[PDB]
């Protein structure tokens, strides 16, 4: 349950295989947002409830390639880091460069709300 | 919503229009490929189908201290030349006419530090 | 200006730890006042003197002294804490002509002394780089006179 | 200037001549425009800084005219224009040793001479600690020697102008001016460690300050004990070894013969026992009659 | 007075950080 | 943050310089 079992991991092969049905490996700019969408049962998560973990990955996901195209080794090493406490089962270069990222794209995303928020404050007034 | 928004999901939403199983073709040539707990998922947050609600659900699968992000010394006020020149020049687009719209909307205590909870005050006045 | 260049000593001297005592009370008053009447500079007008005296010296023997009480009143002026004689203080810091003798004195009193502890050195070193942090907030367009004020 | 430095210095050696310096550098020093004030700041600095030692120990007002030089020179670092301010410091280190011991020791000697200037010299000598404090401008032999000239200046019962313009009696008042060393002296054991038993030199030095120290300093209407408590306070939170060295002699004359003055007191007896083994016989009893002295002096 | 009761806050410390400084057993 | 990749720079780097050191000097 801490971790991505074979049941979990089947799941995310069986989801990929049906996101990605074009068959040369890559996910294209037009579908990258709308891959964990659908993801339900052991691992559920959904639309509510769960806003801040929801823009925070959304955010995740678009900042180490700036935009475009994601692979086939780097999102399910980023679940894995996301799907398991990393307080006690991570070692220290890779905690301190962890909780760095964390910070500064915790900071990034406050920086994006009231941003969209400031357009929000346009379109309101104008 | 957004007129990109209202044209983009008008011309997703008029290809095929109401009926239930019409939607997983709606969104396939929109680019997901759902599945039916997905779409259940979808239908059990409100089969018929109509244009803004199918435009409420799209946009929901994508305050006073708010200003806190960008006050650092805690007073409670935020300097006016500092909070101008982040507001219009960090990013997106924010024209010098409807910015000094901003400032008169914001600034009319005028003291050089601004009273942001003053400003949203102002903003729900309606 | 005028109790204070009063040219006798020993009545500043009763005037500046009248001054103590009243800095001794500077936050009993919150609800001390009445009820409904919260509703319905003294610094920057005395630290002048109190370089003035510290410069100005007299012979006194019968176990009274100058400099040296002056000195010690002035520390238990700010014994208390480093911001509480900044907070009071940087509310009347905008005058640039005034300033630069202001800096000028507050050069002059570590000169005079020169022994010091060290924490409130490296907390006026944390308040600069505060004051740093209100020049993010005022960026104007002017720096080379802070900076020599500074270094 | 190294040619006409030792022509200059045979000019001043002369009568008449420390006059018309003396108004020069009056005319230059105190001008109302501060590139006068900048230009006799380096060119006191170029006369200081091509200057002997054993050369100048013969002549009075030579001495004199250069105590004058290097009193202004000293009074320029805390000048009102920043520039001649930071010129003064930054010129100050460009000054080798044995000039600056040499005009420490014309300086000592107008010290040891003149009576009625002693309130500004101490000042500027301070400054002078401040600054340049590698070279001895406090030393335990300067303070033997000043104990000898204050005691020359107490226990024996001219024709120059002032140097005051440079900057602008036997009870109280030469014990005020001993006062006012003993305050440069706290000052001096706090700010630096001065380890006279480091080496063998100034060993008789400080053991004839620590000895003359219990003597004239041992008659309760005295400023002396008050700032003698102001100071012993820093004096053990900044120095150790020393400090730990001269404790016993500190609590032998506390009471050996007043709200603030207590305050400091208690100041004191708070940082006796902070860090220090104290602990002796004889003289740990007295502690008792200490808290004795919690319910007699309150009584 | 507020001098006598930091007087006593000393004291207080004084033998809290250290009993054997004053009073160990006596 | 970045107080970890230079201990170990640093270590390679004193490791260069002890075997140049100890190829010269004997």
């Amino acid at each position: 349950d801490q971790l991505l079992s074979y049941n979990d991991l089947r799941h995310f092969q069986i989801i990929w295989n049906m996101v990605d049905d074009k068959r040369e490996g890559v996910i294209p700019t037009f579908r990258v947002k709308f891959l964990l969408r659908l993801l339900r049962g052991r691992l559920e998560v959904d639309l509510d409830k769960d806003k801040l973990l929801f823009k925070h990955m959304c955010y995740e996901m678009e900042r180490l390639h700036n935009g475009g195209d994601v692979t086939f080794h780097d999102v399910l090493s980023m679940l894995s880091y996301r799907s398991v406490d990393i307080r006690k089962s991570l070692q220290l270069e890779e905690l301190l460069a962890r909780e760095q990222l964390e910070y500064t794209i915790e900071e990034e995303v406050a920086k994006q709300t009231i941003r969209m928020w400031l357009k929000k404050c346009l379109k309101r007034i104008r | 919503l957004t007129e990109e928004q209202i044209a983009e999901f008008k011309e997703a939403f008029s290809l095929f229009d109401i009926t239930t199983k019409e939607l997983g073709t709606v969104m396939r040539s929109l680019g997901q490929n759902p599945t039916e707990a997905e779409l259940q998922d979808m239908i059990n947050e409100v089969g018929t189908i109509d244009f803004p609600e199918f435009l409420t659900m799209m946009a929901r699968k994508m305050i006073r201290e708010a200003f806190r992000v960008f006050d650092k010394d805690g007073n409670g006020y935020i300097s006016a030349a500092e909070l101008r020149h982040v507001m219009t020049n960090l990013g997106e687009k924010l024209t010098d006419e409807e910015v000094d719209e901003m400032i008169r909307e914001a600034d009319i205590d005028g003291d050089g530090q601004v009273n942001y909870e003053e400003f949203v005050q102002m903003m729900t006045a309606k | 200006m005028s109790e204070f260049h009063h040219p006798e000593t020993v009545q500043r001297l009763n005037a500046v730890l009248k001054f103590h005592t009243l800095w001794r009370f500077r936050y009993q008053v919150w609800p001390r006042m009445e009820e409904g009447a919260q509703q319905i500079a003294c610094i920057c007008a005395a630290v002048l003197p109190i370089v003035h005296l510290m410069e100005d010296g007299e012979v006194r023997e019968d176990g009274v002294a100058v400099s040296a009480v002056a000195q010690q009143v002035l520390w238990n002026c700010l014994i208390e804490d480093p911001s509480t004689v900044l907070r009071h203080f940087l509310e009347k810091l905008t005058i640039s002509n005034r300033q630069d003798e202001l800096m000028y004195m507050l050069r002059k009193l570590l000169l005079n002394i020169g022994d010091f502890p060290a924490q409130t050195s490296h907390i006026l070193f944390n308040y600069l780089v505060g004051l740093i942090m209100y020049f993010v907030r005022t960026p104007c367009e002017w720096g080379m006179d802070a900076i020599s004020a500074t270094l | 200037s190294s040619l006409a430095v030792p022509l200059l210095l045979h000019a001043l050696s002369l009568p008449h001549g420390a006059d018309i310096f003396w108004t020069i550098i009056n005319g230059n020093f105190n001008s109302k425009d501060w590139k006068m004030r900048f230009e006799a700041v380096e060119k006191v600095a170029v006369i200081c800084r091509f200057l002997d030692i054993h050369s100048v120990t013969k002549n009075h007002l030579l001495k004199y005219s250069l105590a004058h030089a290097f009193c202004c020179f000293l009074t320029a670092v805390e000048d009102v224009n920043p520039a001649v301010a930071t010129r003064a410091g930054l010129l100050l280190d460009t000054i080798k040793r044995p000039a600056l011991q040499g005009l420490c020791l014309c300086l000592d000697f107008q010290f040891d001479t003149v009576v009625k200037d002693r309130p500004t010299i101490l000042s500027k000598l301070l400054l002078l600690h401040f600054l340049k404090q590698d070279i001895p401008a406090l030393s335990w032999e300067f303070f033997v020697n000043r104990f000898e000239t204050l005691s020359l200046e107490a226990q024996l019962h001219k024709s120059v102008r002032s140097l005051r313009d440079s900057v602008k009696e036997d009870a109280g008042i030469d014990h005020q001016t001993v006062h006012q060393l003993i305050t440069v002296l706290m000052k001096f054991m706090a700010k630096d460690e001065s380890s006279a038993e480091s080496d063998i030199s100034s060993a008789k030095a400080f053991n004839t300050v620590k000895r003359h120290l219990y003597v004239l300093l041992g008659m309760r209407l005295s400023t002396c004990f008050n700032a003698f408590i102001a100071g012993i306070a820093q004096v053990m939170d900044y120095n150790i070894n020393l400090g730990k060295h001269l404790l016993p002699l500190v609590v032998q004359v506390l009471k050996y013969c007043k709200p603030h003055i207590r305050q400091m007191w208690l100041k004191a007896l708070l940082v006796i026992l902070y860090k220090y083994p104290y602990r002796d016989c004889d003289i740990s009893k007295i502690l008792l009659h200490l808290i004795h002295i919690t319910v007699n002096t309150l009584n | 007075e507020e001098t006598l009761g930091l007087a006593i806050v000393v004291l207080s410390t004084f033998i809290h950080l250290s009993p054997d400084l004053a009073a160990p057993l006596l | 943050e970045d107080s970890e990749i230079k201990m170990i720079q640093e270590k390679k780097e004193q490791a260069e310089m002890k075997r140049k050191v100890q190829e010269e000097e004997l």
